[PDB]
């Protein structure tokens, strides 16, 4: 351990060493003494002693450093714990190609790419833009090489756009628990300093683009790049190895596109009229059609494989909207028209790229997916959905509903010190009150957050469904659910937090109005137990899952 | 009225609902409150500096007749400063001396002294003197020691509840923990077993520690158990009847009283029968003998004549030896009661198992069992047993453990000694067996009445008495080895152990760390942290769960909100706005007194305990004009749970909204809108806001921002505030005016500003002005603005204009799309100092000096260097070049005649030196700010330090010249005006004052002394500026002192400065994080018809998941402000009256509710309005309570104000296809916050570099090239793929195997791809290391 | 120093091809010891493997 | 501990690194190393040349 100069202040390993040294030393030169029994009899009990601390220091020894009482470190604990040989000599070694750049987004890349920044370059596949640069003749020595990439002139960087050409790169994120986490793409030269990744591969690494440190690895040799190229590639797993269930399936924003280009109204903007269908997506840039217009008849060409998987043709002049008539061009031939013609959410499109993926294919399944996340990303820009104050409304009844609970409530307690009702039943009598109040609250809010949109016709009053932003990005499955979306209007409920105990009075108010001061410091308890579970089962899922694959 | 002058540019609009009573204190008196009485002269001997000398100070010798007495201690003056202490590199703290006295007595002579040597101070050791506010400064950095959080000394009892057997029962303990010495606990076993477990020892016997204190087994029964009555006579077998203690289920016969039978035999009980018995008198009745054998003997009993041992202690009574106690004579044997329920045998349990029966036996017992290694010799097994727990000298609780031993056991008496006693135990056992049986309630261990924290205060002076004991060790051993000899005080007392200990506990400690400059806010949240790791306290970071939890006494005292999300989340807190250590260390809060209804504008600071005792309202109850309440059934707490009360029994009331707040959590704006985790990490990311280059002020608001700055000891405030004369960028100047000065002084008061200076994490620290020229400032005004600073205000981060919609999927998850107009108009951007620096570590072969002419480099590349060799200041250094010049000197060979002939064609460089300098690291670039020096006095060097020094030195020159330069003029003035009518003219005076001609006949009086007196202070003042700045130039050139091989260092500070990019981290005050994504042009930003495209686009989909109403309200807000702002800076470009204006900034202010009046046209004199109105024309700025803050009724007010939709939403058009978007899009100004982790700063990549000697692996860290670990995690996940041969190439080929990486690089550079396993290193170097032992292991085939 | 540890004579020679005595100080002699001081000049690598 | 002993280069190794990257027979490689390990660190090489031939064994 070499350190600044004055002393060297070794690694402790020969402290033991030459302690057992000068012990054998000073014991044999006594033993040349004839010394008496009891003296020669202490030294060898002590050379007994520092020879068994010196193997081990964790078995009686308690052996202290001359900075501080820290354990001599000997030739046993090396070897074993969490940090030692057995864990340096396994997958526990720092390899070489480490990547740590930050991940961002990229709607332009497809299922099979990565945004490689070119600064992250020309030092990984430095070996290969050196032998490059050997063999077209500009490169006349080794160091020439060397110099022209340190100098980094024009040709090094088209030499190294020709070399990674077509050589795959694989991407790995630091919490890897399933084998997903580890997957191969084709990396793509993008000017920056971060990498870009595609989102529908996201789910799979279980990022929420807030980005952490990455990895990307360089395979050397052949073998190797095609073991990443038939297995590793990402347009090769497309199911998880847990469920057989398809695990690229769009997310929010796509799921929100898609649940938005495709609704039917009552009134749109020239309705009624007949299309051909491929006409559909004209009269979209322009103001002769509205994508929510419903009761429209438009032809399409049905292809099934009924005939030994032939592809037969058949027209039935079906109704149906705009927006669904433009997406059938996206969905490709081998697909019926009953799977659009729908409210289109996040299970429908899930089940349709798994029936794709059963019937048509791969390639023609990984297709289908990447159109349908461009066309989401783009109706859910061309929609333009905010969230506002307005958006959400609190229950007119629901100042009644707390006024006829607190009423029951005082009732409970006055029948309880009358002397009838005891102490337990109260409480238990006054939670389920409350429980019902809420339950009451929850289903008032349904009443006015869906199917509350009356639009004028010649009935004045049709009752469709509602087109709030809360309760649009609710329903379809993109972001959020309806408990959640319940604390926003109703109550947030009983929330018992202390060691599961129940207070008998609830939070009453929601996260748009304002809340009381205690309220909140009651409902803080509950965030401080979840954050510290979830920050505590992940030591234990890591055991468990360590445990489970060195026994299988 | 409208006060702070410098305050009454910016006038924030507050809304206020509820009154304000008590005033926000410093905000930052907690460090420097407590570390206050350890220095400050106490008038009795009981904390702080006096305490440590008081207490084992006077020690005496072994009968050498020597006494060692004290009389006062102080401290000196530092010899820097503090801003010279972090410039040179030197710590900041100020000597100690104290006058001692070394009293000798003559022997053969009781209290006879011959003489005495108290007329001599010794200097121990330099204490480290504690900076303007809260910091310190040591080797020219500036650490923090956090406060500690410790369970208070007393007595405690734990449950243990279902963790015993597993059988359903519960074993009441209790535990005794001192302030210092060893601890005792007493265990309860489910087979009734005590134990007296002493420093977590094996589990020791029943109860023998009472009988070593010469307390018999008699003793012991007659203390513990109570004899109620016992008589025989004749075999009649009477005894006395209690209804309260003699009872139970049934009764078995032979139940009568005093004739009719109450309870007859087989009969259920009744509690009438009781009550008649009870009721009458009741003499002793008859009993059965079946009650003799189950009842047990209390004391010893013999018979009359014989003497011998039957009828011995603790043993139950039977038939046999019935007959034997009958003629025996014993009438009255005292008995137990041994009653399951109430008062149970577990005292007589215990003892049967006691192995000893005296107390001689006894105490031999436990020294064999407290250290392995000892026998029993009866010399120290009284003295060990005495000096373990029972001598002052090993055992004290600083009466915080008498305190709370006292209140513990219902004492009243709060005064006694640091040692425990026997009756402590017998009480302390006592309470413990009444727990056991039923009566007490079991303690709470996370309770606040328990903790306390633990400051400076009392630390440094436990260190120093740590340090000072060792030192008496010395004295004691010196003073009785050669006692009859007059020698110095100073003969033995050196302040070794004592510097030592304390530069251990504060330079390198666990609580003592370096402070986060990364903003105002950052420094002022962590000088009021707390933690709970450190020397003591629990065992380790993995301790428990139900202590890292929230309870309900946090209530005022801590914050529930600030607390990491790693490991330690729990054991951080934060104390809130009103928090306030106790005497004894506990944490009080302020409530105001609620007496007969109404409400008292008198406070008090009620503790933990106290809190739980009254009931306390809520500061969000209606008050009305008299004090009094609206409704009758008011919400609050009595005994923790909360419910409606009557207007009678309210008791107290908390003082605002934001007491459950701390000082940073109370900096997000509407609070109650957010979820408890998305407000948790805004204020966690809220810690790490890096400044920018102008700090745009917060136009949302949030409350105490202009208090937060002030108080974070960050900007520059203006003492004494009198008239503005002089104003730099480095330096202003100001008058005091004459009611704020005192006379002795010239009256002036100088600033110099902090220009680019480092901080803990490379974050610069610059200062800007806020007056121009001649200015009236009063006094505690603000005067310079320092980082993330504005106008006094604090400012984290910069308003930017969002727009919550989804454009092209670039804000797909969490992603924050920025315009290119962010990047243009220089918007968050910011400065890195960073600096480097070569030492010249001296060899012993030769002294390498840093020249300006090395070997193999050209001239080009030495352009840059100076003449001595150090890169010019201003110099645009980059990648890798020559910063300082230093040829280490080589020992030069002999004669080998190439030398020779070489030597003489160049010279001076062949067989000199070894070229090695400074070299700035590949990755870094940026001017060179400036570059510091210091060199070893003595050595004849200098070089380029004199132009260094004349700088420094010019500085002060002028520095100290201005106020002299004032002096100088009243004495003239003085003379000038000595001389009116003494035969003197105008211009013949102006022209040279020459001491007013020499006195030329101005008076012949008095006319000349006044001259001669003038004459005098005029010459005296010359000499005084003279010496002033004479002692100024010695300091300066005073020289630095460095290490031992160190000749002379030079330190040279880069500057780099980083736009954003793609990569960058932002985040807000609620929480919504997230990273760039793509850096989009102007055109494809959104717009509308009037135009001005948003700068940020923000993902809408985390709202509904993520409940964040907070920040819509704030979007809101600051677009209503914004709309404001424009009307405002129309009407000023439209040159409209002074009037209209001022007329629209009182409508624009005095909108809302009775919460708060402001006019203007009353102070203002027509010249502030329009000041006013240029600082607030892009936007003024608002400011909402924490669960205070507006409501959305006067929101949309505010919005219908500003001529624009009262919705919010507005209809955006697109910037790529030129189309509408159906659905209108919420926008508005909201806050952004950048932070410290971007993509510059970590991202790094390597193909090959440098591998550890052990196993031939690279390095993990970001070293110059370093790789990541390749865990287990990953293979698992290749194993199931067939990535065998990417396993085989990643495994050894280039990671451990030498030759195998060389030929792998070989065929990649020749073009062949291919593979050769061999055999990795770490395998052979495992196969080394095992066969060290005596194991043997070899491959085989 | 001699006959310790990291000492010579054993353990490989501190350079690639000469003892620490001065005599055979290049690949001219590669598997001879040295009557100076008995340092075998094999190579550095071994040190890791004795 | 601390067993991270860093290695490095110069004009040794890195002499030796040049040397396999360029187009060497065996029996040109062999003799390199040879003269590539004659090379005094101060600067030029130590034996002369014809010591060299005689070191090869031919």
């Amino acid at each position: 351990v070499p350190l600044d100069g004055g002393r060297f202040a070794t690694s402790d390993l020969n402290d033991l060493y030459r302690r057992v040294i000068n012990r054998n030393n000073r014991l044999k030169r006594l033993l040349d003494l004839a010394a008496p029994d009891i003296i020669v009899r202490n030294e060898k009990r002590m050379l007994q002693e520092a020879v068994d601390a010196l193997l081990d220091n964790g078995r009686r020894g308690r052996a202290i450093t001359g900075s501080n009482k820290r354990p001599l470190k000997s030739l046993a604990d090396m070897i074993k714990g969490k940090q030692g040989r057995f864990r340096q000599n396994l997958l526990g070694k720092r390899v070489d190609y480490s990547g740590r750049s930050v991940i961002t987004v990229g709607p332009y890349l497809r299922l099979h790419q990565c945004g490689l920044p070119k600064k992250m370059a020309l030092e990984l596949f430095k070996p290969f833009i050196y032998g490059k640069l050997e063999l077209r003749g500009l490169a006349t020595t080794i160091k020439a090489a060397k110099k022209m990439v340190e100098r980094e002139e024009a040709v090094v960087w088209d030499i190294l756009d020709e070399v990674i050409r077509e050589h795959p790169v694989l991407l790995n994120r630091a919490p890897t628990l399933h084998r997903l986490g580890i997957q191969a793409f084709e990396p793509v030269l993008i000017e920056g300093k971060a990498i870009q990744l595609h989102p529908l591969v996201c789910a799979a690494y279980n990022a929420d683009f807030d980005g952490d440190q990455m990895a990307v690895h360089v395979p050397l040799t052949l073998e190797a790049q095609l073991e990443a190229r038939a297995l590793m590639m990402s347009t090769n797993n497309i199911l998880s190895p847990a469920n057989g269930e398809p695990i690229i399936v769009p997310s929010q924003d796509v799921v929100l596109g898609l649940y938005y280009m495709t609704r039917d109204c009552v009134n749109a903007k020239g309705e009624g009229m007949v299309l051909t269908g491929p006409k559909e997506a004209e009269r979209l840039y322009r103001s002769g059609l509205a994508s929510l217009h419903a009761r429209v008849k438009v032809r399409i060409t049905e292809y099934e494989k009924d005939a030994n998987g032939e592809l037969v043709a058949k027209t039935s002049l079906k109704d149906t909207t705009v927006g669904r008539a433009i997406l059938w061009m996206i969905v490709p031939k081998g697909l019926p028209y009953s799977i659009v013609n729908q409210a289109l959410g996040k299970k429908a499109i899930s089940k349709m790229l798994n029936t794709c993926y059963r019937i048509l294919g791969l390639k023609p399944t990984v297709i289908f997916a990447d159109q349908i996340m461009y066309t989401g990303f783009a109706y859910a820009a061309r929609s333009g959905a905010s969230v506002g104050i307005d958006d959400m409304v609190i229950p007119e009844k629901k100042h009644e509903i707390i006024s006829e609970a607190e009423a029951e409530v005082a009732e409970i307690q006055e029948q309880f010190q009358s002397g009838l009702v005891t102490a337990g039943e109260r409480y238990n009598k006054v939670i389920d009150i409350w429980a019902a109040a809420n339950d009451r609250v929850s289903k008032a809010m349904m009443d006015n957050l869906q199917t509350e949109t009356v639009i004028n016709r010649d009935g004045q009053e049709e009752k469709q469904v509602s087109f709030n932003s809360i309760y649009m990005m609710a329903d379809s499955g993109a972001r959020g659910s309806a408990a959640q979306i319940r604390q926003l209007a109703g109550m947030r409920g009983l929330m018992a937090k202390p060691d599961g105990s129940i207070i008998e009075t609830p939070i009453t108010a929601n996260f748009r109005e304002g809340l009381n001061v205690l309220q909140y410091f009651i409902s803080t308890h509950g965030a401080r137990k979840g954050l510290a579970d979830t920050a505590l089962k992940t030591a234990n899922s890591g055991y468990l899952t360590r445990r489970l694959v060195d026994v299988a | 009225m409208v006060y702070s002058y410098t305050e009454k540019k910016r006038i924030r609009k507050d809304f206020g609902k509820r009154p304000q009573v008590l005033d926000v204190p410093y905000l930052l008196s907690i460090q420097l409150d407590s570390f206050q009485k350890f220095i400050e002269q106490d008038p009795e001997g009981q904390y702080g500096l006096e305490a440590a000398f008081r207490s084992v100070f006077p020690i005496q010798s072994y009968s050498g007749n020597s006494e060692l007495q004290y009389v006062s201690y102080r401290l000196g003056e530092p010899v820097f400063d503090v801003q010279e202490c972090q410039i040179r590199g030197v710590t900041y703290s100020a000597p100690l001396r104290v006058k001692l006295r070394l009293v000798i007595y003559e022997r053969e002579a009781p209290e006879g002294t011959v003489k005495d040597i108290k007329e001599q101070e010794v200097y121990m050791g330099e204490i480290p003197l504690m900076t303007d506010n809260g910091t310190f400064v040591i080797n020219g950095t500036e650490r923090v020691i956090v406060s500690q959080l410790h369970r208070s000394p007393g007595v405690f009892f734990d449950s243990d509840k279902g963790k015993t057997h597993s059988s359903g029962k519960v074993l009441y303990n209790a535990r005794i923990i001192p302030y210092r010495g060893s601890w005792l606990d007493f265990e309860f076993d489910p087979k009734d077993n005590l134990f007296v477990r002493i420093d977590r020892r094996r589990k020791l016997p029943a109860t023998i520690i009472l009988r070593a204190l010469n307390y018999t087994t008699e003793q012991i029964l007659d203390l513990f158990f109570e004899k109620v009555i016992f008589e025989i006579r004749d075999n009649k077998l009477q005894m006395e009847l209690v209804p309260e203690r003699l009872r139970g289920e049934t009764a078995s016969f032979d139940i009568e009283a005093n004739g009719k039978v109450y309870v007859e035999k087989g009969r259920r009980i009744t509690a009438r029968h009781i009550r008649q018995l009870e009721k009458d008198d009741v003499k002793l009745i008859e009993v059965p003998v079946e009650y003799i054998a189950g009842k047990v003997v209390a004391k010893d009993y013999i018979d009359e004549s014989t003497g011998e041992l039957i009828c011995a202690a603790n043993m139950e009574l039977s038939l046999d030896l019935l007959a034997k106690l009958s003629q025996s004579g014993h009438k009255r044997i005292e008995t137990l009661f041994t009653n399951d329920l109430d008062h149970g045998p577990y005292i007589s349990e215990t003892l049967r198992v006691d192995p000893t029966n005296d107390r001689l036996s006894a105490l031999v017992e436990i020294y064999r069992m407290m250290r392995p290694g000892e026998p029993p010799t009866r010399e120290a097994a009284e003295s060990l047993f005495e000096n373990l727990f029972f001598s002052e000298d090993r055992y004290d609780l600083s009466a915080v453990g008498r305190m709370k031993f006292n209140r513990s056991l219902l004492r009243e008496e709060i005064e006694g000694s640091g040692i425990l006693s026997k009756d402590d135990i017998i009480d302390v056992m006592k309470k413990l067996i009444d727990i056991r049986n039923g009566k007490g309630e079991v303690d709470d261990i996370d309770h606040l009445g328990n903790r306390r924290i633990r400051s400076v205060g009392e630390m440094a002076e436990n260190q120093f008495r740590v340090g000072l004991v060792r030192v008496e060790r010395a004295v004691k051993e010196r003073l009785s080895l050669g006692d009859l000899d007059t020698l110095m005080p100073q003969d033995m007392i050196n302040a070794k152990p004592i510097s030592a200990a304390v530069k251990e506990f504060f330079g390198s400690s666990q609580l003592s760390q370096f402070m986060d400059q990364n903003n105002p806010l950052s420094e002022i949240t962590h000088k009021r942290r707390i933690s709970a790791l450190g020397p003591g306290g629990l065992t380790r970071e993995r301790a428990g769960f139900e202590v890292r939890d929230v309870h309900p006494t946090h209530y005022g005292r801590v914050c529930p909100i600030e607390t990491p999300e790693g490991p330690n989340i729990g054991l951080i807190n934060s104390l809130s706005v009103y928090a306030q250590t106790n005497e004894y260390g506990f944490l009080e809060t302020p409530y105001r007194k609620v007496t007969d209804g109404v409400v008292t504008d008198e406070i008090h600071y009620l503790s933990a305990i106290e809190e739980g005792n009254y009931v306390i309202a809520q500061a969000n109850s209606n008050l009305d004009e008299e004090g009094h309440f609206v409704e009758d059934l008011v919400t609050c707490r009595s005994k923790g749970e909360s419910s409606l009360f009557s207007r009678d029994q309210v008791d107290y009331m908390d003082v605002s909204t934001q007491q459950v707040v701390s000082v940073g959590a109370s900096l997000i704006p509407f609070l109650e809108h957010d979820d408890a985790n998305r407000a948790l990490m805004g204020a966690n990311m809220q810690r790490q806001a890096v400044p920018t280059l102008r700090a745009d002020k917060p136009l949302v608001g949030t409350g105490m921002e202009r208090a937060v700055a002030v108080d974070s000891g960050v900007t520059a405030v203006a003492k004494r505030g009198g008239v503005v004369q002089y104003v730099d960028a480095s330096r202003i100047v100001i008058k005091v005016n004459e009611d704020e000065m005192y006379p002795g002084e010239a009256g002036i008061d100088i600033y110099n500003l902090t220009k680019y200076t480092r901080s803990n994490q490379n974050t610069c620290i610059n200062q800007m002005p806020c007056v121009s020229l001649g200015e009236p400032v009063e006094r505690g005004d603000v005067l310079a603005d320092g980082p993330s600073t504005d106008l006094g205000e604090l400012a984290l981060g910069q308003n930017m204009r969002v727009a919550f919609m989804p454009w092209n999927g670039y804000n797909f998850e969490d992603s924050i799309l920025v315009s290119e107009r962010v990047v243009q108009e220089d918007r968050f951007t910011t400065i890195h100092i960073q600096e480097l620096a070569c030492v010249s570590r001296d060899t012993k072969l030769g002294p390498e000096e840093i020249t300006a002419d090395i070997p193999n480099v050209g001239e080009a590349a030495l352009s840059k260097l100076d003449e001595s060799g150090i890169v010019y200041i201003g110099a645009e250094v980059t990648g890798g070049d020559i910063l300082v010049g230093k040829v280490t000197p080589k020992g030069e060979t002999q004669l080998t005649p190439e030398e020779k002939l070489l030597r003489a064609i160049f010279g001076e460089k062949a067989s000199d030196v070894k070229d090695s300098s400074l070299r700035v690291p590949n990755g870094v670039s940026g001017t060179v700010i400036d570059v510091q020096v210091f060199t070893r006095d003595g050595v004849e060097k200098d070089k380029r330090a004199l132009e260094i020094e004349e700088m420094q030195l010019k500085q002060a020159k002028k520095d100290l010249s201005e106020e002299l330069q004032i002096l100088e003029a009243g004495l003239f003035s003085r003379i000038r005006a000595v001389l009116v009518a003494g035969g003197v003219e105008a211009e013949k005076l102006d022209k040279l004052p020459r001491d007013r001609w020499l006195e030329l006949g101005l008076t012949d009086e008095e006319k000349q002394n006044q001259l001669e007196q003038l004459a005098e202070q005029y010459d005296e003042l010359k000499h005084e500026f003279e010496k002033k700045l004479e002692a100024k130039r010695r300091k300066i050139t005073q020289g630095d002192d460095l290490a031992p091989g160190v000749l002379k260092i030079v330190k040279v500070y880069l500057a780099v400065k980083r736009r954003i990019q793609p990569g960058d981290k932002m985040a807000g005050r609620h929480g919504n994080k997230g990273v760039i994504s793509k850096i989009n042009p102007i055109e494809d930003m959104p717009y509308d018809e009037n135009g001005t495209p948003v700068d940020i686009v923000l993902n809408p989909l985390g709202v509904p998941s993520r409940m964040n109403i907070g920040q819509i309200l704030e979007t809101h807000l600051g677009m209503a402000a914004k709309g404001i702002g424009d009307k405002i800076n129309a009407m000023l470009k439209q040159q409209q009256e002074v009037a209209k204006l001022r007329e629209f900034i009182q409508r624009a202010y005095d909108l809302g509710a009775d919460v708060r009046q402001k006019v203007d046209l009353s102070t203002f004199s027509d010249e502030e309005v329009m000041r006013l109105a240029e600082n607030l024309r892009k936007g003024m700025p608002i400011a909402t309570p924490v669960f205070d803050g507006a409501k959305e009724a006067e929101i949309k007010e505010l919005l219908k104000l500003g001529d624009l939709p009262t919705s919010g939403q507005i209809r955006l058009y697109d910037g790529r296809t030129g189309e509408q978007f159906e659905r209108p899009v919420t926008v508005g100004y909201m806050y952004m916050l950048k932070l410290n982790h971007l993509v510059d700063d970590k991202m790094h990549a390597r193909s090959t570099g440098s591998y550890s000697l052990v196993t031939q692996q690279p390095l993990g860290g970001k070293a110059q090239f370093g790789g990541q670990r390749f865990g287990e995690m990953e293979v698992w996940a290749l194993e199931a793929y067939g990535a065998a041969y990417t396993l085989q190439e990643m495994l050894t080929v280039k990671s451990d195997d030498v030759n195998g990486r060389t030929k792998m690089y070989k065929n990649i550079v020749d073009g062949n791809h291919q593979m050769e396993p061999g055999m990795p290193e770490s395998f052979n170097v495992l196969l080394k290391e095992i066969r060290s032992l005596g194991i043997n292991i070899e491959l085989e085939d | 120093e001699r006959d310790g540890l990291f000492c010579a004579r054993i353990f490989g020679p501190v350079k690639d091809y000469e003892c620490l005595c001065g005599k055979y100080k290049r690949l001219k002699h590669r598997g001879v010891i040295c009557e100076k001081c008995g340092v075998e000049v094999t190579q550095t690598k071994v040190r890791r493997e004795r | 501990p601390v067993y991270q002993g860093e290695t490095t280069q110069t004009l040794q190794d890195y002499l030796m690194w040049q040397v396999e990257l360029t187009p060497f027979t065996d029996t040109d490689r062999a003799i390199a190393t040879s003269i590539v390990d004659a090379v005094d660190d101060t600067g030029y090489l130590t034996i002369q040349i014809e010591d060299i031939v005689d070191s090869i064994g031919d």
